[PDB]
DNA sequence: ACCTTATTTGCATAC
DNA sequence: TGTATGCAAATAAGG
Protein backbone atom coordinates (compact mmCIF):
# COMPACT_ATOMS: atom_id res chain seq x y z
CA UNK A 1 0.00 0.00 0.00
CA UNK A 2 1.07 3.56 -0.36
CA UNK A 3 3.59 5.37 2.09
CA UNK A 4 2.32 7.69 4.89
CA UNK A 5 3.64 11.20 4.71
CA UNK A 6 6.67 10.58 6.62
CA UNK A 7 7.31 8.43 3.97
CA UNK A 8 7.09 10.55 0.44
CA UNK A 9 9.02 13.37 1.77
CA UNK A 10 12.30 11.48 2.06
CA UNK A 11 11.60 9.86 -1.37
CA UNK A 12 11.52 13.65 -2.59
CA UNK A 13 15.13 14.32 -1.99
CA UNK A 14 16.22 10.68 -2.95
CA UNK A 15 15.03 11.31 -6.10
CA UNK A 16 16.12 14.51 -6.80
CA UNK A 17 19.95 13.76 -5.63
CA UNK A 18 19.56 10.45 -7.23
CA UNK A 19 18.36 12.43 -10.24
CA UNK A 20 21.13 14.29 -11.22
CA UNK A 21 23.73 11.93 -10.34
CA UNK A 22 22.80 9.57 -13.36
CA UNK A 23 22.20 13.02 -15.59
CA UNK A 24 18.72 13.51 -15.96
CA UNK A 25 16.31 16.64 -16.24
CA UNK A 26 13.40 16.73 -15.03
CA UNK A 27 12.27 17.30 -18.52
CA UNK A 28 13.75 14.16 -20.00
CA UNK A 29 12.49 12.07 -16.56
CA UNK A 30 9.18 13.21 -18.37
CA UNK A 31 9.87 11.79 -21.86
CA UNK A 32 11.59 8.14 -20.14
CA UNK A 33 8.13 7.13 -18.17
CA UNK A 34 6.81 7.06 -21.99
CA UNK A 35 9.05 4.74 -23.41
CA UNK A 36 7.73 3.21 -20.30
CA UNK A 37 4.13 2.78 -19.93
CA UNK A 38 1.95 3.94 -22.71
CA UNK A 39 1.68 7.35 -22.41
CA UNK A 40 3.93 10.28 -19.95
CA UNK A 41 4.18 13.21 -17.52
CA UNK A 42 4.97 16.87 -18.25
CA UNK A 43 8.75 17.97 -16.96
CA UNK A 44 5.89 20.47 -14.82
CA UNK A 45 4.02 17.52 -13.17
CA UNK A 46 7.73 15.79 -12.44
CA UNK A 47 8.90 18.99 -11.35
CA UNK A 48 5.81 19.38 -8.50
CA UNK A 49 6.46 15.49 -7.54
CA UNK A 50 10.09 16.60 -6.42
CA UNK A 51 8.62 20.34 -4.69
CA UNK A 52 6.22 18.26 -2.80
CA UNK A 53 3.51 20.21 -4.92
CA UNK A 54 0.55 17.42 -5.41
CA UNK A 55 -2.15 16.27 -3.34
CA UNK A 56 -1.92 12.85 -1.44
CA UNK A 57 -3.30 10.26 -4.03
CA UNK A 58 -1.92 12.17 -7.04
CA UNK A 59 1.68 11.59 -5.62
CA UNK A 60 0.91 8.12 -3.78
CA UNK A 61 -0.02 7.02 -7.73
CA UNK A 62 3.01 8.27 -8.37
CA UNK A 63 5.84 7.32 -6.11
CA UNK A 64 5.65 3.34 -7.03
CA UNK A 65 5.97 4.63 -11.29
CA UNK A 66 8.70 6.87 -10.18
CA UNK A 67 10.92 4.52 -8.25
CA UNK A 68 11.10 1.67 -11.39
CA UNK A 69 11.92 4.06 -14.00
CA UNK A 70 14.91 4.96 -11.11
CA UNK A 71 15.52 1.59 -9.20
CA UNK A 72 15.92 -0.59 -12.71
CA UNK A 73 16.51 0.97 -16.20
CA UNK A 74 14.88 0.84 -19.02
CA UNK A 75 -4.42 11.63 -22.01
CA UNK A 76 -5.09 13.75 -24.98
CA UNK A 77 -3.01 16.33 -25.71
CA UNK A 78 -4.25 19.19 -24.25
CA UNK A 79 -5.74 21.62 -26.80
CA UNK A 80 -4.14 25.02 -26.63
CA UNK A 81 -6.85 28.23 -27.87
CA UNK A 82 -5.54 30.73 -30.02
CA UNK A 83 -6.14 33.83 -28.14
CA UNK A 84 -8.78 34.91 -30.96
CA UNK A 85 -11.34 31.79 -30.23
CA UNK A 86 -10.66 32.69 -26.58
CA UNK A 87 -12.06 36.56 -26.98
CA UNK A 88 -14.63 35.18 -29.50
CA UNK A 89 -15.94 32.69 -26.83
CA UNK A 90 -15.90 34.62 -24.02
CA UNK A 91 -18.58 36.87 -25.66
CA UNK A 92 -20.96 33.82 -26.52
CA UNK A 93 -20.52 33.30 -22.62
CA UNK A 94 -21.28 36.68 -21.99
CA UNK A 95 -24.60 36.36 -23.51
CA UNK A 96 -25.39 32.88 -22.22
CA UNK A 97 -23.17 31.17 -19.54
CA UNK A 98 -25.06 27.71 -20.55
CA UNK A 99 -26.04 26.82 -23.88
CA UNK A 100 -27.94 23.40 -24.56
CA UNK A 101 -25.72 20.58 -26.38
CA UNK A 102 -27.29 21.93 -29.82
CA UNK A 103 -26.65 25.58 -29.50
CA UNK A 104 -23.22 24.24 -28.43
CA UNK A 105 -22.73 22.21 -32.09
CA UNK A 106 -24.13 25.22 -33.44
CA UNK A 107 -21.44 27.00 -32.00
CA UNK A 108 -18.10 25.03 -32.26
CA UNK A 109 -19.48 24.28 -35.95
CA UNK A 110 -19.85 28.50 -36.68
CA UNK A 111 -16.19 29.02 -35.54
CA UNK A 112 -14.38 25.48 -36.52
CA UNK A 113 -13.90 23.93 -33.60
CA UNK A 114 -13.86 20.62 -31.97
CA UNK A 115 -17.68 20.23 -30.62
CA UNK A 116 -16.34 18.39 -27.45
CA UNK A 117 -13.47 21.26 -26.81
CA UNK A 118 -16.20 23.79 -26.83
CA UNK A 119 -18.71 21.14 -24.11
CA UNK A 120 -15.36 21.34 -22.47
CA UNK A 121 -14.93 24.93 -22.69
CA UNK A 122 -17.77 26.13 -20.95
CA UNK A 123 -17.91 23.68 -18.35
CA UNK A 124 -14.43 24.69 -17.11
CA UNK A 125 -15.14 28.55 -17.67
CA UNK A 126 -18.36 28.21 -15.52
CA UNK A 127 -16.09 26.80 -12.68
CA UNK A 128 -13.53 29.65 -12.76
CA UNK A 129 -16.89 32.35 -12.58
CA UNK A 130 -17.62 29.93 -9.59
CA UNK A 131 -14.40 30.87 -8.36
CA UNK A 132 -13.03 34.57 -9.90
CA UNK A 133 -16.57 36.09 -9.36
CA UNK A 134 -19.13 34.61 -6.49
CA UNK B 1 -5.80 43.35 -7.82
CA UNK B 2 -5.53 40.03 -10.02
CA UNK B 3 -8.22 37.26 -8.38
CA UNK B 4 -6.04 34.34 -9.94
CA UNK B 5 -8.12 33.30 -12.81
CA UNK B 6 -7.04 29.29 -12.88
CA UNK B 7 -6.98 26.47 -10.79
CA UNK B 8 -5.20 24.87 -8.11
CA UNK B 9 -3.76 21.71 -5.93
CA UNK B 10 -5.87 21.20 -2.53
CA UNK B 11 -3.95 20.54 0.33
CA UNK B 12 -0.53 20.07 -1.73
CA UNK B 13 2.27 17.35 0.33
CA UNK B 14 4.51 20.86 -0.02
CA UNK B 15 1.08 22.34 2.54
CA UNK B 16 0.66 19.38 4.44
CA UNK B 17 4.56 19.62 6.08
CA UNK B 18 4.93 23.00 6.83
CA UNK B 19 1.37 22.74 8.60
CA UNK B 20 1.86 19.66 10.91
CA UNK B 21 4.97 21.58 11.93
CA UNK B 22 4.16 24.50 13.28
C1' DA C 1 -24.59 12.42 -23.97
C1' DC C 2 -24.55 16.66 -20.56
C1' DC C 3 -24.05 19.10 -16.06
C1' DT C 4 -21.78 19.42 -11.61
C1' DT C 5 -17.81 19.37 -8.26
C1' DA C 6 -13.01 17.95 -7.57
C1' DT C 7 -8.54 17.32 -9.51
C1' DT C 8 -4.90 16.04 -12.38
C1' DT C 9 -1.87 17.39 -15.65
C1' DG C 10 0.66 20.49 -18.92
C1' DC C 11 1.21 24.60 -22.77
C1' DA C 12 3.76 28.79 -22.27
C1' DT C 13 6.48 31.68 -20.39
C1' DA C 14 7.93 33.83 -16.53
C1' DC C 15 12.56 32.89 -13.45
C1' DT D 1 19.35 26.14 -20.33
C1' DG D 2 17.00 23.60 -16.68
C1' DT D 3 13.12 24.91 -13.34
C1' DA D 4 9.12 26.90 -11.53
C1' DT D 5 4.34 28.64 -12.13
C1' DG D 6 0.08 31.09 -13.99
C1' DC D 7 -4.05 29.93 -16.45
C1' DA D 8 -6.78 26.22 -17.76
C1' DA D 9 -7.44 21.91 -20.60
C1' DA D 10 -8.79 16.99 -19.60
C1' DT D 11 -10.58 13.73 -16.64
C1' DA D 12 -12.82 11.47 -12.63
C1' DA D 13 -17.02 10.56 -10.43
C1' DG D 14 -22.08 11.13 -8.86
C1' DG D 15 -26.38 12.69 -10.79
Amino acid sequence: EPSDLEELEQFAKTFKQRRIKLGFTQGDVGLAMGKLYGNDFSQTTISRFEALNLSFKNMCKLKPLLEKWLNDAERKKRTSIETNIRVALEKSFLENQKPTSEEITMIADQLNMEKEVIRVWFCNRRQKEKRINP
Amino acid sequence: ARPYQGVRVKEPVKELLRRKRG
